[PDB]
């Protein structure tokens, strides 16, 4: 329909064609093996699950929005708010390994009393209540039904508005910028790099206390995880920031289109560098 | 000295040669015209979940019905398995348990280990400890009762021995093993048994004159699991060299090796169905094989563990085959 | 009810396993007269000693006792946290050597199948009858190709040098060599740090850090 | 040394006197009791889902 529109499309095509499998297999290993059951690997599965649903419902969900089909305005928002549930719920995923593998440096011998398994689940659920509140936010009326409904009855008709749809057409940008960028994107990454290096102090510490090899590739394990999540999310969110701060800033097209896939590209690249890690994980997959 | 143990070795050349001599057929010759059975296809039908550590030991019950179970975390577990509860959950002593049994009358429960010690405990007082059997020097490999009062047991210390339990006392102690005793087995009519050692030689002892009648040699390495033939007239042994093998009493050889060249682990149990039929052993490799006792053909593999199959047994009317697994689990299979 | 009654059970079941899923398993493994006694006598079949220090409880399971032969009961204590094993230095010239027979066990339990990923704790003891008996004799009686000044700084780290350079799996397990102490409160310590730092490691190796 | 080592072979005396079974007669006992229990083995002939009693 477009040169840039089709190369988008392809991108999504094989990100969601690398994310569903490589994050079944996840699930798949979790499932067949019973050493896999212990508190880390809940959190593990928990974001697995999370992916595998951004591989499966969020990439042909957000390839039909790109396309424009013409909907009415709220058959619209029902199709747009499964994309901000299911992508916030793997951010936040994210963050609950984070702390999770913080407990195990800072109290190392209570470790296996204190988040016990039956507390990792209440934990878990907590991050996907808290995922689908921040994503049905635009249902419940913070939304630009305010706006479209004078653009319609400007050009004359009566009804229920029937519009091209798009993400920026029925998603306020305040919305977008306010709430989801800076209560529920950037504290969940600026807390990120602040367990990680406090990870980083303890395990250096107690190494200290042959050895300079294992702690610069435990430093590059961190500096890995931090960098391809503030690869993904970080771009898209910065323009829809320059978007609303700045409304004549003009951007090209197909920059924003590129923004989009990094943010759904994170889910492909999870399994690789948080479950192909853990030696237990990769042997049963051998295996 | 050494004269006099070279005649013993005469003695050895007569009896290889009186072995041979009665050698006048193979068994898979004579059971060549049989039609073989084919792919057997058991499912487990039940899994057994609770034990928190390696599973060393399981009895069926006579009733087929009740089982105990032994593992490392100190519990023994009598499972009633028609249903998946939990009938007692026995607290033990010392956690480094290697044998457990069920008493015929399904009053009694043993169990022992390396603690050197065969506790007996009463089910029908919550179950107490009635009886610490002590006098082996090795650890306790294997416990059957012949009733409620006798007990053999076998040991680490290259004897076995029978325990009356209402003194205490080792009425009889069978020695002549050179080898630690990993294994023991119960002859249906009770009045013999046999043990299997590390010395790779099984010996068939009689319980009443209390000293060895028959020694059957053949294996190469250790003798981990033994059991009888259901007639009490043969029994199998599983051995660390990857086969079992059939030795008959009354014509006192083997008479059939069951392996592949594919299977190079170790056997950790044995057991037949109950028409003999089938000889079922575990391995180190996580499977256990279902071996067609008369042919010696391979029936089926039976995969459903993530570690060793440390032991197994068929029930008293032949309805299912148990198997425990250092996985923690148990499984119910026909 | 029947099923009330596998609850009730299942529920104790759950309730003592986490209870002893606390504590620290310690295999205690030495030679015959190595001086394995010494150090059982400052913490408090197979024997199993119980001591709690600085909250966490350590079962320290004596298991020298048994003989018959190891290979069929050495996978029992698979799960066990550390190896704890003493050796004594006064022993090089005792009795084909006695240093030399320690060495071969060391051999065989570190370089065994079950004990992969299991660390060591290594004890050598009787350090002071060991620097005044050698003067009297050098360790060529022990260690031939030994070429360093007869003292006892010079001979001790020679002697730990030959125990850790048996440790083939030098990624994963890790031999930690201390020098027993008279005074109880030291030899218990370093066990706790020991136990700790293999516990820390153990950690890191379930996130994909180590 | 040699009064201890020599009762074992007492023990093979026993051994060696006892009378042997040929093999064919042997063999075809083993046989003989498998076929003839051939009904009574759940697991040799598999046994319908109702009569069985862990999953009916
Ligand atoms: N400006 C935007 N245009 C289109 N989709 C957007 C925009 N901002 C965020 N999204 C979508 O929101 C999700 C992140 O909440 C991404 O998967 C992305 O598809």
């Amino acid at each position: 329909i477009s040169a840039f529109q089709a190369a988008y499309i392809g991108i999504e095509v094989l990100i969601a064609l690398v994310s569903v499998p490589g994050n079944v297999l996840v699930i798949w290993a979790v499932k067949v093996n019973q050493a896999l059951r212990d508190a880390t690997f809940c959190f593990i599965v928990s974001l697995a699950v999370a992916d595998v649903a951004v591989g499966a419902l969020v990439i042909p969900l957000a390839i039909l929005i790109n396309i424009g089909p013409q909907t009415y305005f709220h058959t619209c928002l029902m199709v747009a708010c499964p994309v901000l549930i299911l992508t916030q719920s793997s951010i936040l995923a994210l963050l609950a390994i984070a702390v999770d593998r913080y407990l195990r440096v800072k109290i190392p011998l209570r470790y296996k009393m204190v988040v016990t398994p039956r507390r990792a689940a209440v934990a878990i659920a907590g991050c996907w209540i808290l995922s689908f509140v921040v994503g049905l936010t635009p249902m419940f009326g913070w939304n630009n039904l305010s706006a479209v409904e004078r653009a319609w009855a400007a050009n004359g008709s009566m009804g229920e508005p029937v519009i091209k749809c798009e993400f920026e057409k029925v998603i306020s940008m305040e919305y977008m910028v306010y709430f989801n960028f800076f209560v529920w994107v950037l504290p969940p990454l600026l807390l990120m790099v602040l367990i990680y290096l406090e990870v980083f102090y303890l395990i250096r510490k107690q190494l200290n206390k042959k050895y300079y090899g294992k702690e610069l590739k435990i430093a590059k394990s961190l500096a890995l995880i931090l960098f391809l999540f503030a690869l993904s999310w970080l771009p898209l969110h910065i323009l829809n920031c320059i978007t609303l701060f700045c409304p004549s800033c003009h951007k090209p097209s197909i920059l924003t289109y590129i923004a989009i896939f990094l943010t759904h590209g994170n889910s492909a690249m999870n399994p690789i560098v948080y479950a192909f890690r853990i030696q237990k994980f990769r042997v049963t997959f051998l295996k | 000295l050494d004269q006099l143990r070279q005649e013993a070795e005469q003695l050895k050349n007569q009896i290889r040669d009186a072995r041979k001599a009665c050698a006048d057929a193979t068994l898979s010759q004579i059971t060549n015209n049989i039609d073989p059975v084919g792919r057997i296809q058991m499912r487990t039908r039940r899994t057994l979940r609770g034990h928190l550590a390696k599973i060393y030991a399981m009895h069926w019950g006579t009733d087929s019905r009740l089982l105990v179970s032994a593992s490392q975390d100190g519990k023994l577990i009598i499972w009633d398995s028609y249903t998946t509860n939990k009938v007692h959950a026995i607290p033990l002593r010392s956690s480094w348990v290697m044998t457990c049994a069920y008493a015929p009358s399904g009053n009694y429960v043993a169990c022992g280990g390396l603690d050197n010690i065969c506790s007996i405990y009463n089910l029908k007082t919550n179950v107490r400890v009635s009886r610490e059997l002590a006098g082996h020097t090795g650890y306790l490999s294997c416990c059957r009762f012949l009733d409620d009062n006798q007990i053999v047991t076998s040991s680490g210390d290259t004897t076995c021995a029978l325990w009356d339990i209402e003194t205490g006392q080792q009425t009889t102690t069978f020695t002549g093993h050179t080898g630690d005793v990993m294994s023991l087995s119960l002859a249906p009519d009770t009045r013999l048994f046999v043990s299997g050692a590390c010395d790779a030689s099984a010996k068939l002892w009689d319980v009443r004159e209390g000293m060895c009648r028959q020694t059957f040699t053949g294996h190469e390495s250790d003798i981990n699991a033994i059991c009888f033939f259901p007639n009490g007239n043969a029994f199998a042994t599983g051995s660390d060299d990857a086969t079992c093998r059939l030795f008959d009493l009354r014509a006192d050889q083997e008479l059939m090796t069951y392996s592949h060249d594919n299977i190079i682990c170790g056997i950790t149990s044995v057991s037949f169905s109950k028409s003999g039929r089938l000889l079922l052993a575990g391995y180190d490799d996580f499977n256990c094989n279902v071996w067609d006792a008369l042919k010696a053909d391979r029936a089926g593999v039976l995969a459903g563990h993530d570690n060793r199959v440390s032991c197994l047994g068929v029930t008293d009317d032949g309805m299912a085959v148990a198997t425990g697994s250092w996985d923690s689990f148990l499984k119910i299979w026909n | 009810a029947a099923a009330e009654r596998s609850k009730m059970i299942d529920k104790n079941l759950r309730e003592d396993g986490e209870k002893a899923a606390r504590e620290v398993k310690l295999l205690l493994l030495g030679a015959g007269e190595s001086g394995k006694n010494t150090i059982v006598k400052q913490m408090k079949g197979i024997v199993e000693t119980h001591f709690t220090f600085k909250d966490l409880h350590f079962k320290m399971f004596d298991v020298g006792a048994q003989r018959s032969e190891r290979k069929k009961w050495i996978h029992c204590f698979e799960g066990v946290t550390a190896i704890i094993f003493c050796v004594a230095l006064s022993a090089y010239d005792l009795v084909m050597n006695r240093m030399h027979a320690s060495m071969k066990l060391f051999d065989s339990i570190c370089n065994n199948k079950w004990f992969t990923d299991t660390s060591i704790i290594l004890f050598l003891n009787k350090k002071d009858l060991f620097e005044e008996k050698i003067t009297h004799s050098p360790l060529t009686i022990c260690f031939p190709e030994y070429t360093g000044a007869n003292k006892y700084d010079e001979a001790a780290s020679y002697i730990q040098s030959k125990f850790e350079d048996l440790n083939k799996r030098k990624d994963t397990k890790e031999i930690y060599t201390h020098f027993t102490c008279s005074t109880d409160t030291k030899n218990v310590q370093f066990v706790f740090d020991a136990v700790t730092d293999v516990i820390i490691k153990n950690n890191l190796k379930d996130c994909g850090l180590f | 040394s040699i009064a201890q080592a020599r009762k074992l072979v007492e023990q093979l005396k026993m051994e060696a006197n006892i009378d042997r079974i040929k093999v064919s007669k042997a063999a075809a006992d083993l046989m003989a009791y498998c076929e003839a229990h051939a009904k009574e083995d759940p697991l040799l002939t598999p046994v319908p889902a109702s009569e069985n009693p862990f999953r009916e």
